[PDB]
Formats: C-alpha cells, structure tokens, sequence
C-alpha cells in the first residue's frame, strides 16, 4: 500500500541521497547502537566503539553494499517482495538473522535520512519512509513466514 | 548503566535543543501519530490534528519530564517513580510503543540538531531513552 | 510458505477444537495478560479482575467471533492474507490496532492449545502452530505495510 | 517489579513444577530450537536433537536460575547479575530472544500443568519471566 505521494516522496529524496555515506552511517549506526547485532560481523575486525566503528572500512563498504540494495527496490515499490527474494533467503538461511533486526536498521536509516535532510524531512515524509522500511523488513523476513 | 560520556553526552545534546525542547517533544508526537497511528488510540480525548494546542501542550510536558530526568540521569527510576505509576499501571500502555516515541524523538533530534547527532550521541540518548521506558515500564 | 507438513498439522489440530470455548479463553487471557489491549475494547463492562474478564458474556462472545475467522482461515491456508483483507482494513484502518497485538493473540492462542492438548501438543507441532501464528499477524498487518 | 498475588502464584506454581524443573528447562529450550530456528545460532556446537545430554544439562541450569530468581524475587537484579553480564556482553543475545524464550516456558507449563495454570497465574508467569528478561538484558540496556 504506497500511495502516489508515499511513491513520489520516496523517489524524491532517494535521488539526494549520497549511498556510499548514508550506507557507512547506517550500518554503523547499527552497531554503535545496538551491539548485539555486531554478532554477524565478527569479522570487520574492531567494532569496540563508536570510533573504532564508525571509522572501519569494512562497515563502511558493507553499509554502502546494502543502501545500494535498496535502491533497487525503490525503482520497484509495487514488488519489494520481489526484489529481496534472494536477500531474504541469504539473511534467513545463511546469517540466522532475527526480523526484529530488519525494523531497527530501517529505523536508524530514517534517522540517517533526518541527518540529511534536516527541515525537509517532515512529519509527512518520515511516515512515507516508515512504510518503505515496513515494507523491506516485511520482503527480508518473507523466507521465513 | 550509563557511562560518564553516556551522562556527558545527553546532557550536552539536550543543552543543544536550546529553547525548542517543548517544540521538539509536540514534533515528536506528532511524528509519532503519522507513522505510528496505534498510539493515537492512546489519547481517546485529546485533538490530535495537526497544530493542535492539546498536542503542544502535551510536548512540553513530555519535554519538562525529559528535561527531569536528563537532571536525574544517576536516579532516574526515583525521579520518574511517579511517572512510572501512571504509565503502567493506570494507563496500561505497552511497553511495546516506548520504543515508537523514542525513535520518534530521535528522528526530531537528527532532523533539528545534525552537526550534534553524531553516533556516540545517538546511542547515547537511544540508552537514555531505554532507560526511561524501562523505568516507565518496569 | 508453510510446509506441507504444517499445514497438516494445523488441520488436523484443529479439528480437535472446540472454537466456541478456546475463542473466549483465547481472548480472556490476553486481556488478563496483556492488560494495554483492554483499551481497545471499552465498551465490553466490567474488566476490573481476571475473575470478571474470564466471566464476561462480552469478552466470550467476542473471543467466539475472533476464533471463528481464524478458523474458516484454516480452509486456506496459501492465502491468508486475502481471507483476512477485510478484517486487516477493519483492525488497521477503524481500530488502529497495532500490529504487535496480532502476534501477543496467537501466542496466547498457542498457550490455550497447549493447555487443551497437553503432551499431544509436542514441540514439532508447536513449530507449526507458530508459523500459523506469524502468517496470520502479517495477513492482518497488510494494511499497515 | 512484582505483587504478593503474584509472588504467591509463581512460588506455587513453580513448586507444582517440582523434581521436573530441569526436565521443562530442556523442552523449552527444545520448542525454542524448533518454533524459532535463529535461536540455534548461539549454540553452535550443541546437540540440538531431542534427548541431547547437551540440552537436558542445560535445561536443569536455565531452571536452577529461574529457581533462584524465585527464591528472591524481590532483589532479581542481585540474584541473576552474573548472567547478565554473560547474556548480553559476552554471548551478545538479542533481546527479542528473550521473550521468545519465555513464551517457550509458559507453553510448557500449560501443557503440563494445565490445572494450575489458570489465566491469573499465567499473568503471574508472565511478569516474573519478564521481569526476569528485563534484568538479563540490562547491560545493553
Ligand atoms: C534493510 C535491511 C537489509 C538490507 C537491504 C540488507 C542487504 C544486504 C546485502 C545487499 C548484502 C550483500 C550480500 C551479498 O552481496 O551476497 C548483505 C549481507 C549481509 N547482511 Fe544485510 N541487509 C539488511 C539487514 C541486515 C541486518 C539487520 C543484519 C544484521 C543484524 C544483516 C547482516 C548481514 C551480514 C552479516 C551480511 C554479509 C555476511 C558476510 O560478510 O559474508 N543484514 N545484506
Ligand atoms: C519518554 C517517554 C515518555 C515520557 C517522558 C512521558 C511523559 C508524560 C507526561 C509528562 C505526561 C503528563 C502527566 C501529567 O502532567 O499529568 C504524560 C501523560 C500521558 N502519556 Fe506519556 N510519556 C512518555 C511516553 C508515552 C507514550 C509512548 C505514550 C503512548 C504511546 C504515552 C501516553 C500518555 C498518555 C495517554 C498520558 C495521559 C494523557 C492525559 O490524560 O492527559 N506516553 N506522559
Ligand atoms: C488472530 C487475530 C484476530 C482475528 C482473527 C480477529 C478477528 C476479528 C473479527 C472477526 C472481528 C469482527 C468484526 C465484525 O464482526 O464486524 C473483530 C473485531 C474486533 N477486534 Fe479482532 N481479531 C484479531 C485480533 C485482534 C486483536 C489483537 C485486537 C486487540 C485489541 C482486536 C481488537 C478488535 C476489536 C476492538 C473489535 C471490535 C468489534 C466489536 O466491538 O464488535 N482484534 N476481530
Ligand atoms: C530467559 C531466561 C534465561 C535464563 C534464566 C538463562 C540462564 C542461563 C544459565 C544459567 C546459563 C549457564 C551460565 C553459566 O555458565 O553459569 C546460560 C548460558 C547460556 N545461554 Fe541462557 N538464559 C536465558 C535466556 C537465554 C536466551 C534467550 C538465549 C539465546 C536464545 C540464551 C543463550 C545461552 C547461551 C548460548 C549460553 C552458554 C551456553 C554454553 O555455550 O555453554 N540464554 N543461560
């Protein structure tokens, strides 16, 4: 259920999105926040603070990896099932990743996205990407079911 | 438990919202009320349009009581005790949708304060936040 | 995707239950448990004790209800979320029911058939039982996204 | 974070569980292992099956906590701190397993005791496995 403006709006602010930065920041946001996660990535090496983290290349290219994967889906909204198909199998098969984890990346995102955006990401905009952050943590948890 | 950075960090951060700390808490419940409307059910008799005046005056009780408790971060679960029997026990909220107000918090605090929200800050104001609902949970 | 296997297993148990009874224990108990959701229904009366929620003709008439619509679900089990469409828009769009509430339901549900079933009620049929309960909350979930 | 009723209710009701604490530690577990596979990944080099030695010792220890947190359910932050501190900073569990490990022990309970466990104790059950959750999860917090 995107709507026109949902769809519009996404679109919009994805195309000002530097990914590289926000994928870095994301992901390291992630594992700053909440350490249990840097349980599936024992081996980027030193993920003891926010320093180490935030500062670790291998955060950096990883975060940058997955950011790009949702641009993807953002060309394609009608079918983010679809498009994370695949990743869903990888996180759920292979990582033994928990759901949960799925909405507390996507809500950091928004945080990251706030970071950028600063006055123009309103109350309106940030509900639009709380459902595109529903709807990708709904199509990564697929394979489970 | 928080660090003496986690302390240093929060108050910092809440020194930095400056005037708009009663702003910033209507912002984040209405943030929260667009995205999440679950927890407009919460509020049965209040006006929760946008711009409401029952909205604005409900931010900077929720700000005066953030604002408390940043001033009590070492005990915090007596500073909020009475809080915590409202919430809990009389109002009867999940300790589930804490975790929605806090989120919509930060975003407001990411979106106002950009250069300030680096990732030390964030995490520790999502501690600081956890610790409150904890406290208003538990 | 559930598997043949649940899918069976879900069947078969059901047929065992009496939905009438298990509907208004089901919903007793996470009013009891879970005392938030009573918010949602103010106009049922007397919710004062678990005593009087458990004797409430409301509470058991509604738990009726509820249990009633999972079940003619069971008949479809590859899709669920187009038998629970309208009830998703109904739970969603008029009650604003979060969706968390839908998973706390089944799992209550779950308890309620372990406490009807006793050892018949083993861990591989559990399994099942909690993949019936994730389908069903997503179904009707869909109309947050 | 409890209430005489309640304390009343889990200390019966545990009591009722009897010689058999560690034997429904190690089919909570089991049904955790089942209904939620991501949970396997923290023992990655335990038997999993069902009867495993590994499990039915590991049952008997999770029960001997619970045990003692019922011992002292009023100062669980001081009884249960040492697990704490392995839980969250060493074995790094996420907190949502938590609940999903609770819901495995009230299923259990229910099916075998389904007497007692009437929606009132049930209740009781519930806050002190949450309460029980919140300590071992407080290191994060
Ligand atoms: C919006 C949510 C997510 C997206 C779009 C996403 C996307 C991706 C992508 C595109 C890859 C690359 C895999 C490949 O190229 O083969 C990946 C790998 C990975 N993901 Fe994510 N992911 C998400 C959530 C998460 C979360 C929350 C975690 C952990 C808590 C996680 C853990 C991992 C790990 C550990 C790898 C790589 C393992 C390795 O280094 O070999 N993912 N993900
Ligand atoms: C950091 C988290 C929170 C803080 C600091 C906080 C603080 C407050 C304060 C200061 C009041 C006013 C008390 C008074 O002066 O009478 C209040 C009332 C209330 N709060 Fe919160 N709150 C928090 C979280 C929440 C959440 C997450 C919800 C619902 C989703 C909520 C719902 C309510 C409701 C329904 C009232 C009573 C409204 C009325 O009767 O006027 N609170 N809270
Ligand atoms: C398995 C999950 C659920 C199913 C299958 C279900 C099913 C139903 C059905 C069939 C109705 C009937 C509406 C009508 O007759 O027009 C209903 C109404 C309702 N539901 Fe649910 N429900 C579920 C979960 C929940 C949950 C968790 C809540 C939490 C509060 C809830 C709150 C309500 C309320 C307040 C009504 C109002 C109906 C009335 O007042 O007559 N439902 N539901
Ligand atoms: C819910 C209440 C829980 C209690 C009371 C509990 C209790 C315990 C106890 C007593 C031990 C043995 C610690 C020692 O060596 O002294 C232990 C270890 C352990 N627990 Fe838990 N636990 C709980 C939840 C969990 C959960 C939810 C998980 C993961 C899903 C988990 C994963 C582990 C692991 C991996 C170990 C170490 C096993 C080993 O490698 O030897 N625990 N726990």
């Amino acid at each position: 259920h995107f709507t026109e403006e949902d769809k519009a709006t996404i679109t919009s602010l994805w195309g000002k999105v530097n990914v590289e930065d926000a994928g870095g920041e994301t992901l390291g946001r992630l594992l700053v926040v909440y350490p249990w996660t840097q349980r599936f990535f024992d081996s980027f090496g030193n993920l003891s603070s926010a320093s180490a983290i935030m500062g670790n290349p291998k955060v950096k290219a990883h975060g940058k990896k997955m950011l790009t994967s949702l641009g993807d889906a953002i060309k394609h909204l009608d079918d983010l099932k679809g498009t994370f198909a695949q990743l869903s199998e990888l996180h759920c098969d292979k990582l033994h990743v928990d759901p949960e984890n799925f909405k507390l990346l996507g809500n950091v995102l928004v945080t990251v996205l706030a970071i950028h955006f600063g006055k123009e990401f309103t109350p309106e905009v940030q509900a639009s990407w709380q459902k595109m952050v529903t709807g990708v943590a709904s199509a990564l948890s697929s394979r489970y079911h | 438990v928080l660090s003496p950075a986690d302390k240093t960090n929060v108050k910092a951060a809440w020194g930095k919202v400056g005037a708009h700390a009663g702003e910033y808490g209507a912002e984040a419940l209405e943030r929260m009320f667009l995205s999440f409307p679950t927890t407009k059910t919460y509020f049965p008799h209040f006006d929760l349009s946008h711009g409401s005046a029952q909205v604005k005056g409900h931010g900077k009780k929720v700000a005066d009581a953030l604002t408390n408790a940043v001033a009590h971060v070492d005990d915090m679960p007596n500073a909020l005790s009475a809080l915590s029997d409202l919430h809990a026990h009389k109002l009867r909220v999940d300790p589930v949708n804490f975790k929605l107000l806090s989120h919509c918090l930060l975003v407001t605090l990411a979106a106002h304060l950009p250069a300030e929200f680096t990732p030390a800050v964030h995490a520790s104001l999502d501690k600081f936040l956890a610790s409150v609902s904890t406290v208003l949970t538990s």
